[PDB]
């Protein structure tokens, strides 16, 4: 129904396990710690949600720390919409102290966008870290056992 | 209102006429291009 | 027995034409209670809303 | 005191309902951009100032004093409305209005319930809390009626309305509770909980299980009637409607029916009976035609379909390629820029740009090749079509035509028979009587067969008038089927226009961007060569 | 005061639907804009077909 239909998130081992972020403190089955790169998701075209305004890819890389996202292709169109979205405003994190920052945050369109992104990568976050104790489980039960007859 | 409204179209129709000129010559200039242009394929063929 | 494998073998065919038209005849009703059911949802909100 | 509904209101009101809901502070909200609009409590006393919204989807104005509605015809696309609870005594100017779903009148001086017959798609309608009077009336807005009631209204208005609350009115206080049974078995789960009292069940004849069988059974022979009067209307053949009707536009024919009134009757009926046939197989035969030239229509986008999905998977690997061959290149240029060997990089970086430039070259290629692939496919096809289908309906246009041609010459043929021997009888009887009542209708008969060179030229002028109209009607139909084959084209044709102009100026923009990109990485690489002196 | 509205009310309806009508001449100027850059395009991209056949 969600019609997101590809899913997935790049790995790199290039930095120990980082002791600040609990979303980043991963109970990785395999080892325990483990480090964050990037994040990739494909959905599928509802043909009744507008293309321009309905993500069909979306990439948040933490290396690159910003956001790319695919949109479909109108009628017509062979430009593809490839956009990079910088990622410093979109926990709240952006910041006030900063006096001449063009604060066009008032709008909501910024913040239903924010909305939007923030679910999404959240429900990744905690999706897959239950796939890490599903698959824990699902592979030890597959390996303890001995083998039964009908 | 009547009146005012009255006299701001009345260049309207002019230009109207101007643009389907226009745009019919603009049709024929195509389709002479494409003529052209056809046939120089065609001799191609012909030679091919 | 070769006669007797053939009608056999007709009574399966047969029976699975009588069996696939069950599933898909059985699918199109109940994708048209779906339909039905989602047109329920619609009113039953809206009737809910209606009456607060 | 007594007011309106301002412009200055109106931005008073959309201030309001924009921090009811949080909606962006914009001062310049477009006037013809309108969907939803709150008038809570303004103790409303007249309706004014709303013209222009056709695309309205919701709308309030509970708790005023409001009290006649009219003029609501140019407002046919709303969807929610709430007008209870006010000065309401009637119930009209919305008879334009079929896409409302939510209609609140409860609350008011409502006593007859009129003008909903053009919105049968109503599913809410809240009237309760009113002065009515009798619980039947509502029965005439589902197809039930008392009985011993004469009641034209033999086609239900109202199906899908599951949303009706009359509560509170004066009739609705005696024998508690009957009247909404007596409506519902007219008329969700106090619906199967009244359904089950053996009263409410026994007292009436027309249920809802066979109401609901007969209604599958109506909506299906509805769909196959449209069906049907979309096939006729494709076979362009709709014109000749009023062939059958011409006679009663031949005022001619009156004028002779006086000589002969039961033989006229006879011949006419023949006539208009063999043309109905011939002209029916007319159109069906079109009909055949014209179905085969749909199918050839659909299967031309179906093939442009799918040529097209080849051309923008192959554009999409090829730039694919070239994102690539992006990447890789910044890669190297970060890499090189800490190593900081500008010659090699720039000399990287123009081939890239030549590469940019042959990626510009080939994709316009691709776009050429598609110039040929869709025009060789209009060409083919309208030929085929010329050849087969458009043929097909001439001749059988040309033949219903003179077969229509041929009745008409038999028709005046009879009546130059049936003429004859009227005048003939006329001839023989006048030598015998010649006092008879004065009868009027026999003087006139007298006076038509006296004058058998004018009733002659009365009906080769019949017949000649008959045929100019038949064959001018047949040109009709076969100038509306030029002009809807022409149209199929030119749309397919423009829209390719379209279509290729956009796609140009994808890869355009594309190309640009590309350059600016290499020419911001050279640039800066560039540039980092000016610390150093 | 109702005299003065409606008559206020007439005259803003009226702003609405004379800059309404001064619009067609927009639009249509809009729109040959649109037609005589695709027709200047199009010659130019047949006499370059043309050149490139």
């Amino acid at each position: 129904d969600d019609r997101v239909i590809y899913r997935s998130i790049r790995f790199d081992n290039k930095r120990a396990p980082s002791s600040q972020n609990n979303d980043k403190v991963f109970q990785d089955n395999h080892v325990g710690d483990v480090q964050i790169t990037k994040m990739t998701q494909k959905f599928e075209k509802n043909p009744h949600y507008p293309a321009n305004e309905q993500i069909q890819k979306m990439v948040i890389d933490l290396i690159k720390d910003k956001v790319i996202v695919y949109y479909h292709m109108n009628d017509g169109e062979i430009t593809p919409i490839v956009k990079i979205y910088p990622r410093d405003s979109m926990h709240g994190f952006a910041k006030l102290n900063e006096p001449g920052g063009d604060n066009k945050i008032d709008d909501p369109l910024v913040q239903l966008e924010n909305t939007k992104m923030v679910n999404l990568e959240k429900d990744c976050l905690n999706q897959l870290k239950q796939q890490e104790k599903i698959a824990r489980d699902d592979e030890k039960t597959i390996r303890e056992g001995e083998i039964r007859l009908e | 209102h009547l009146a005012k409204k009255d006299k701001l179209d009345k260049e309207l129709q002019k230009l109207e006429d101007d643009f389907a000129k226009l745009k019919q010559d603009h049709a024929n200039d195509e389709t002479k291009l494409k003529t052209n242009k056809r046939q120089q394929q065609n001799s191609l063929a012909d030679n091919i | 027995v070769q006669e007797e494998k053939k009608d056999h073998q007709s009574l399966l065919k047969i029976q699975q034409k009588k069996f696939d038209e069950l599933i898909n005849n059985l699918i199109i009703k109940y994708e048209e209670r779906l339909a039905k059911l989602k047109e329920d949802l619609e009113l039953k909100l809206k009737v809910e809303i209606h009456e607060l | 005191d007594p007011r309106v509904i301002n412009e200055q209101l109106i931005l008073d009101a959309v201030k309001q309902f924009n921090q009811e809901n949080n909606k962006i502070t914009t001062e310049n909200i477009i006037l013809q951009q309108l969907r939803q609009l709150q008038l809570s409590f303004k103790n409303i006393l007249k309706i004014q100032h709303l013209q222009g919204l056709e695309r309205l989807e919701k709308l309030q104005l509970d708790n005023n004093i409001i009290e006649k509605i009219e003029n609501i015809d140019h407002l046919v696309n709303l969807k929610w409305l709430d007008l209870s609870f006010n000065c309401i005594k009637k119930i009209e100017g919305l008879d334009k209005l079929k896409e409302l779903t939510d209609l609140s009148l409860f609350n008011n001086y409502i006593e007859k319930i009129e003008g909903l017959h053009n919105n049968t798609k109503l599913n809410v309608f809240s009237i309760g809390n009113n002065r009515l009077k009798s619980y039947e009336e509502i029965t005439l807005y589902f197809g039930y009626k008392p009985r011993g009631e004469e009641g034209t209204n033999d086609r239900p208005e109202f199906k899908r309305l599951q949303v009706l609350n009359v509560s509170g009115n004066p009739f609705t206080k005696d024998k508690e509770n009957e009247y909404k049974n007596h409506i519902i078995c007219a008329i969700e789960g106090d619906r199967q909980l009244i359904r089950q009292d053996e009263q409410i069940s026994n007292s009436y004849n027309f249920t809802t299980t066979d109401y609901y069988q007969q209604m599958q059974a109506q909506e299906q022979k509805e769909e196959m009637d449209r069906q049907t009067l979309k096939k006729k209307k494709d076979a362009r053949m709709d014109i000749l409607d009023n062939l059958k009707d011409e006679y009663l536009k031949i005022e001619d024919l009156q004028r002779v029916k006086i000589i002969k009134p039961n033989q006229i009757n006879e011949e006419i009926e023949k006539y208009c009976g063999k043309i109905n046939d011939h002209v029916v197989e007319m159109q069906a035969a079109v009909i055949q035609k014209h179905q085969l030239i749909l199918q050839e229509m659909s299967k031309t986008e179906v093939s442009y379909k799918e040529q097209e999905a080849l051309h923008e998977k192959e554009t999409l690997q090829i730039l694919k390629e070239f994102e690539h061959e992006k990447k890789v290149e910044f890669r190297n240029w970060e890499k090189e820029a800490a190593n900081g060997d500008a010659k090699k990089e720039e000399s990287r970086l123009k081939t890239l740009l030549q590469k940019t430039t042959s990626l510009k070259n080939k994709l316009m290629d691709i776009e050429i090749q598609l110039v040929e692939e869709l025009e060789a496919i209009f060409t083919d096809y309208d030929t085929k079509k010329k050849e087969t289908a458009w043929k097909d309906i001439e001749e059988i246009i040309v033949l219903g035509q003179k077969k229509i041609e041929e009745e008409n010459v038999k028709f005046y043929s009879n009546l130059n028979v049936i003429k004859n021997k009227e005048e003939a009888n006329y001839n023989s009887t006048q030598q015998q009587q010649l006092e008879e009542e004065n009868n009027e209708e026999d003087d006139e008969k007298a006076s038509l067969l006296e004058n058998k060179e004018q009733l002659a030229q009365m009906i080769g002028n019949i017949k000649e008038t008959l045929i100019d109209s038949h064959t001018k009607i047949i040109l009709s139909a076969q100038m509306e089927l030029q002009k809807d084959l022409a149209e199929y084209a030119k749309q397919q044709k423009n829209k390719m226009y379209e279509r290729n102009r956009k796609n140009i100026s994808q890869i355009i923009a594309q190309i640009d961007a590309y350059q600016t990109e290499i020419n911001e990485k050279l640039k800066q690489g560039d540039d980092e060569s000016d610390h150093e002196n | 005061k109702e005299a003065r509205a409606e008559e206020g009310t007439q005259q803003r309806m009226y702003e609405f639907e004379q800059k309404q009508l001064k619009e067609k001449i927009n639009n249509l100027k809009q729109k040959t804009d649109t037609e005589n850059m695709v027709h200047e395009q199009l010659r130019n991209f047949l006499i370059e077909k043309e050149d490139q056949i």
